[PDB]
RNA sequence: AAAAUGAAGACAUUUUAACGAGUAAGGAAACGAAAUGGCGUAAGGACAACAAAAGUAGUAAAGAUUUAAAGUAAUUUAGAU
RNA sequence: AUAAACAUACUUUGAAUCGGCCAAGUCUGGUAAGCAGGACUGGCGAUGCGGGAUGAACCGAACGUCGAGAUAAAGUGCCAAA
RNA sequence: CGAGAAUAGAAACUCUUGAAGAAGUAAAUUAUCUACCCGUCUUGAAACACGGACCAAGGAGUCUAACAUGGAUGCGAAUGAGAAUAGCAGGAAAGCUAUAACAUGAAGAGAAAACGAAAAACUAUGAGAGUGUAGAAAUACAUUUAGCAAUAGUAUCUUUCAA
């Protein structure tokens, strides 16, 4: 199969690694809770 | 399906409840080693943290090569005078204070999927496992004093354990004390390079204790104890039901987490409810044994009888041998 | 398990902060533990050594009764006026001593001792009650479950379960089908040992009647 | 020396049960028991179709089952592959002995009062195999078989790797 | 798995399965899919043979939402409402009622005729239909209904 | 730098390893280029002999 | 009873030129030079590990004694050789201490199995003792 | 009755394991290396075989 | 390679027969009659005195120097300092 | 007629390689070459062993570790077994 | 005189050496035979071809991404949905649950417009199952039946100027 590869340009800092995806859950969990708190109506 | 009867004991009293539970269907789901080995050799690099060395480590030199002429090899060298570093080696792979072999980058690979269905094939595989008694003491468990190896407590002497000494009387009521002292007797230190890591001790594995929903006070009694680890029923999976890939873990169940696996497993013959879109596989065979077929292909004079080899004689000289 | 996420469980972190702690928390490390005599009139478990106090050194080569000399934070040792050791000219040095090896005998008590230890005092006093007040708590939910027991049962010996109930299974026959060689190997073998020793056992006991 | 054609090599032959499935595992022991002492033709056949790779144990569907057993009524099919379901046509009553059944089979099967066999059963039932018909799915079907060859070919192309600017 | 490669067992020989009258250089014949019409020609020609050069008309932008029209032939009407519905509905004829197959619901835009239908009427509704198609509904007793 | 230009030496002791495949039944069978009026006869009685096959299927 | 064991080389196979260069060490490696003189079998030096110099198969890795060694680390694992004493010999570990090799050697004596590190680690008691 | 492979003998008052049994009920027996027969003795007229 | 036997023995079964040179190169792991067999380095998860104190270790670990033993070999085991 | 079931037919994936050299009851150019280039086969390369004193190709013959015998090329005054 | 066969008969031993060290094994030396410098390029190196004074430690097919073949694995007209993301217990970079957008596949041909598959198939050889006879131990013939996979060839149908 004739290869179509992308990666003669500097795709070492084009790389974008997901680490902090556990945590974006723990932030937008809590700040989703937060609002709630703060007033009910608004996060309806 | 007959499905034997599973006795239920209490924790306190040690009595039998009068009334026995149907073994669930999930303890009859075949036990295959190989997908259980293909998921947990998935499943435990999950837990892996990125490690990567700096980017720049072994490249911060301006160093050229030399060239030819000058009685030395072709490697790059430091530039510069006035100390022991300059004119040394320098990025080259094997040169000393240089870059190594492609470096480790951040952005390896340390997480593995496995599809959802062959998870599931594998914790029912697991789950069967711990009913038999030769897989589990097999696995390095002292279970020779147990009632039953489906080992059921009740859920009325379960609500009441809230501390240590509680929690360690009801181990002792059901005789699973021998894996817990196994643990704490056997308990030594790491060897090698883990310690400094912080990794030191280096206990073994003991009772597990799968709980249901109305158990969430009696899992903070469990937990002080040495060699002894608490699941709820849901959240099990090949890292708990068979440590090391060895399957056949010692389990005890809760009243509460035993009558909840029907229904979160589903049967052979039903889906299940909990894991959606999973039904229990038939195995290969319908009856795992085969002296079943044998003795009935025998009474059917079909087979012939067993024949050994004859004494192939060595080869003898006519013309010089009489006999 | 710890669950406070402020706090490390490094061994190498741990150690660095035990160099580099100032004077402050460097005496609250120093602590000792008070004898029979003096634990029974201030009901205190153990406080911060200081000079002039007199200790005993239970643990060493030595385990004399002294007065503290020199509370050398810096070393995290003390210094006893007895531990002494001739400098081969002729005098003497002291012997440097963890703290944690003597008990104190004798307190140097001005008035900020008599002020920590009345403190000291009603607070194992406080955590008394409160524990208390868990107890009874523990013991109440137990009966309403049990009301036929007591829960002194839990401090007495263990009666395990004598009945064997068996369960058929219908893989007991695939048991030894689904071991690999190597656990194969030693499951039989333990099965082979445990039945040779049950034959002498046996053997014994037959010879033991006759 | 001795002027030999060629030298040993392996034979090329499966003769177990590829894997480390221990149901398969007492299968291959249990037909390589029969087709030895029973010395049946039949066995010797269901013992090799047992220790050849997935790809070479293709599928058969119901409806292929349907036509093959439609002038034998009192049969069983002994198809040695998994055994899936044609949901565009109707399946009629017949008992089927394969390694393995698809849930929507196993219930299309059982729903029109006929059985599912595992090979444990035929064996003990049919041991040399009387009222059988050996079946085997087709291997051509597989798509991997289009892309083999030379696409330059006069004669029978090949189907050219899908790739960089396909036209 | 490093532990299973090939470099492992390739340890003491010299040239690591590479060759010694030729080695293992930077390149074979350059970087891509260089010399696609000079050196590699026999490589194109032979498995790719209609790589270079230019066909039919370019689409400058190309609607693919308007050329989305799922398929489904007419054996394969009745999985949609499964079996159990088919027996039941399986005694029908003109004048009683019947089961709407609703192919648009189920994601399936047109429906051709490839196969056989039960010998049920059944009334089908979709955007478009094969000439075969409507034949073989219509041959069995059934309708054929438009959508959108 | 002259070179060697051909030689055929080896080139028997190559082609007598795997030894002359030969063709299979099937292609000596081929019925691509016939003559068109012995193709027209032939294709008349397929077509012919199959109907008559067919309905006796249909019949019984 | 004891078989006759047959070695069919004594010898060591040491590394080629391992004699003349103390950086090559005289464990064996094939010479895969394309000149070397070993690997091509010329005489005088061609001497290379061949399975043929295998031993015979029944007295492979039999000690001189006639048996079987079998490593123990306690009293307990000297039980698995328990019921073998005439194919099995005992072989306390290098690191078992003193005071565990007394318990080993005496125990041993109780279930008829010889031990060959049976004089390991014993006290100062060989002169005047 | 005792396995073949077992042959008890007497222990030192060293420890022992609870199945084996004390000394007082072991009995030593004479360790036996001979098992071939000697030669027949025949008549002084009669000749040997050999 | 072919016969026989086959839930566990064991030496990767038993018997018979043919065979064994080799540069470049190939033969990944698993697959009971095993679709080559193995040695070594380091780290992670398990197992390691089955009767409730369960691998070794101040009655001397790792390492170093040698003496012997096992293995065709890679190497392993043990004694002494 | 003779041989052929570890026969036969293969399918897929892929490694290395296309600097060659020698012999001759062979050929072409050249005065000729241990020169240059070819047809057929066997070899060396990739190959050790016995003989030709020594030798990539010559003669016998191709190799798991050994014991006993009959041999091959070729030898039998001494080196050197006869 | 005598094969077969029937009937009766017969084999258990000596000597020497060895904890005063047997047999074997190892080390050093001697003696007969034997042995050119390793790695590499090369048709050909022990080469008057190149690198190598000696020792220790370090030292070179790895990682990410796309495709294909192949062996083990789950499910199967579906598979995946550890797509983002949203919840659960436990405090958790781990575990579990989400009737779901989509990816590949189920339909193919045409540049595109426009279309979109049965004579409920045929022929040949072929896997398997019986019954009888006989040798006679296994096995060798006769005969009834079925004809899957695979290969080849036919009709028929969709698309194309063209199969």
């Amino acid at each position: 199969a004739v290869s179509n590869i992308h990666f003669c340009k500097d795709w070492r800092s084009k790389v974008h690694t997901w680490f902090k995806q556990p945590f974006r859950k723990i932030r937008r969990h809590q700040t989703r809770v937060e609002k709630a708190k703060a007033v009910f109506p608004a996060t309806i | 399906s007959l499905r034997p009867f599973v006795t239920i004991y209490d924790g306190i009293t040690g009595e039998a409840e009068k009334t026995p539970v149907r073994l669930p269907a999930v303890f009859l789901a075949p036990i295959r080693g190989d997908v259980v080995h293909f998921v947990y050799r998935n499943q435990s690099k999950n837990t892996r943290q990125p490690e990567g060395v700096s980017t720049e480590a072994g490249k911060q030199h301006s160093a050229i090569s030399w060239g030819t002429g000058r009685a030395v090899a072709r490697i790059p060298r430091i530039s510069g005078s006035g100390s022991g570093r300059n004119g040394q080696g320098a990025f080259g792979n094997m040169t000393r204070k240089g870059h190594m072999f492609s470096p480790l980058k951040n952005f390896r690979k340390w997480q593995r999927k496995t599809p959802k269905q062959m998870r599931r094939f594998a914790v029912a595989s697991c789950i069967a496992a711990s009913a038999v008694p030769a897989l589990v003491s097999a696995r390095g468990h002292h279970i020779a004093g147990v009632p039953q190896i489906p080992l059921v407590v009740n859920s009325k002497s379960i609500s009441v354990i809230k501390k240590t000494k509680q929690a360690v009387y009801l181990l002792k009521k059901i005789n699973a004390y021998s894996d817990v002292l196994k643990v704490i007797a056997s308990k030594t230190v790491r060897a090698g390079q883990g310690k400094m890591r912080g990794r030191k001790i280096k206990e073994r594995k003991g009772p597990l204790v799968v709980y249901g929903n109305d158990d969430l006070q009696a899992v903070k009694a469990f937990r002080n104890i040495p060699g002894v680890d608490t699941c709820r029923v849901e959240n099990l999976s090949v890292l708990n039901l068979a440590p090391g890939c060895h399957m056949g873990r010692f389990i005890i169940w809760t009243e509460s987490a035993f009558k909840k696996l029907n229904t979160i497993f589903g049967t052979q013959k039903k889906m299940a409810q909990g894991k959606s879109g999973f039904r229990i596989a038939h195995a290969q065979m319908a009856v795992p044994d085969m002296k079943r077929v044998v003795v009935a292909a025998e009474k059917a004079k079909l087979l012939r009888a067993k024949i050994v080899l004859p004494k192939v004689p060595k080869r003898a000289n006519p013309l010089k041998n009489w006999a | 398990m710890k669950f406070n996420c402020k706090v490390s469980s490094n061994p190498s972190k741990a150690r660095k902060a035990l160099y580099t702690a100032n004077a402050s928390q460097r005496a609250l490390m120093m602590s000792a533990r008070l004898s029979k005599e003096l634990r029974e009139k201030y009901n205190v478990i153990a406080i911060p050594i200081h000079k002039d106090d007199e200790v005993k050194i239970i643990k060493g080569h030595q385990k004399v009764a002294g007065k503290v000399t020199a509370v050398r934070r810096s070393k995290y040792v003390i210094n006893i006026d007895k531990l002494t050791k001739t400098k081969a000219n002729g005098q003497t040095v002291p012997i440097a001593i963890r703290p944690s090896n003597v008990i104190i005998t004798k307190l140097f008590l001005n008035k900020d001792r008599e002020a920590l230890l009345a403190k000291k005092a009603e607070s194992r006093k406080s955590y008394k009650e409160l524990v208390a007040k868990r107890n009874e708590e523990v013991a109440k939910a137990f009966t309403a479950v049990y009301p036929a027991l007591n829960m002194d049962i839990f401090g007495k010996k263990v009666e395990p379960i004598t009945e064997k109930k068996p369960i058929r299974i219908p893989s007991k026959k695939m048991a030894e089908k689904l071991m690999s060689k190597p656990t194969l190997r030693a499951y039989k073998t333990g099965i082979k040992v445990h039945k040779a020793k049950n034959a002498i056992a046996a053997y014994k006991a037959a010879l033991a009647k006759k | 020396a001795i002027d030999l054609d060629r030298h040993h090599v392996r034979k090329h032959v499966s003769k177990t049960a590829r894997g480390n499935n221990a149901y398969m595992k007492l299968l291959v022991r249990l037909y390589g028991f029969l087709a030895r002492r029973t010395q049946s033709k039949f066995a010797k056949t269901i013992l090799h179709r047992l220790c050849l790779s997935r790809v070479n144990r293709p599928i058969v569907s119901t409806s292929k089952l349907a036509c093959l057993m439609k002038k034998h009524p009192e049969e069983t099919a002994v198809c040695v592959n998994t055994v899936t379901y044609d949901s565009r046509y109707p399946v009629p009553k017949m008992n089927v002995c394969a390694l393995k059944f698809t849930k929507t089979a196993e219930a299309a099967i059982t729903k029109a009062g006929g059985k599912c066999l595992r090979f444990d059963e035929l064996a003990l039932k049919a041991p040399t195999g009387r009222k059988t018909v050996l079946i085997r799915g087709k291997r051509n079907v597989r798509e991997a078989l289009k892309h083999f060859g030379k696409v330059c070919a006069k004669k029978n192309p090949a189907k050219q790797y899908k790739g960089k600017q396909t036209k | 798995a490093t532990r299973f490669r090939q470099t492992r067992r390739r340890r003491g020989h010299v040239s690591m399965g590479y060759g010694r009258i030729g080695k293992h250089r930077k390149q074979r014949g350059g970087r891509g899919n260089a010399g696609g019409q000079h050196h590699r020609k026999t490589w194109f020609t032979t498995f790719h043979p209609d790589y270079f050069g230019k066909h039919g008309m370019r689409v400058f932008h190309l609607k693919a939402n308007k050329y989305y029209c799922p398929s489904i032939n007419v054996d394969s009407l009745w999985s949609l409402v499964g079996k159990d519905v088919q027996a039941q509905y399986k005694n029908a004829k003109v004048g009683e009622e019947v089961p709407v197959i609703d192919c648009v619901k189920h994601g399936y835009f047109k429906v051709l005729g490839k196969g056989f239908l039960p010998k049920q009427p059944v009334i089908v509704r979709a955007r478009y239909f094969s000439e075969k198609a409507q034949q073989k509904i219509k041959a069995v007793g059934g309708a054929c209904e438009l959508t959108a | 730098s002259k070179d060697k230009n051909r030689s055929s030496h080896n080139q028997s002791h190559k082609a007598h390893r795997n030894g002359f495949y030969k063709p299979k039944k099937s292609a000596y069978m081929s019925t691509k280029g016939m003559n068109v009026q012995v193709l027209k006869n032939t294709k008349a009685q397929r077509k012919f002999a199959l109907a008559k096959k067919l309905e006796a299927k249909k019949a019984a | 009873i004891k078989p006759k064991i047959v070695k069919k080389y004594t010898g060591h196979f040491k590394r080629f030129d391992s004699n003349r260069f103390l950086r090559v060490k005289a464990s064996w490696r094939v010479p895969r030079g394309i000149d070397n003189r070993l690997r091509r079998k010329f005489k005088g030096t061609n001497l290379l590990p061949k399975i043929g110099y295998g031993s015979a198969k029944a007295t492979r890795n039999m000690l001189p004694c006639g048996l079987y060694k079998f490593p123990v680390r306690n009293t307990t694992d000297l039980e698995m050789i328990m019921m073998q004493n005439r194919k099995y010999a005992a072989e306390i570990s290098h690191a078992v201490s003193a005071k565990k090799r007394q318990e080993i050697i005496q125990r041993a004596k109780i279930l008829n199995i010889r031990v060959l590190n049976a004089d390991a680690r014993i006290k100062k008691q060989e002169v005047a003792q | 009755s005792a396995p073949q492979w077992f042959v008890p003998v007497k222990a030192g008052d060293a420890k022992v394991p609870a199945y084996y049994p004390t000394d007082d009920m072991i009995q030593e027996q004479k360790k036996k290396l001979r098992t071939r027969k000697g030669a027949k003795i025949t008549a002084l007229d009669k000749p040997a075989w050999n």
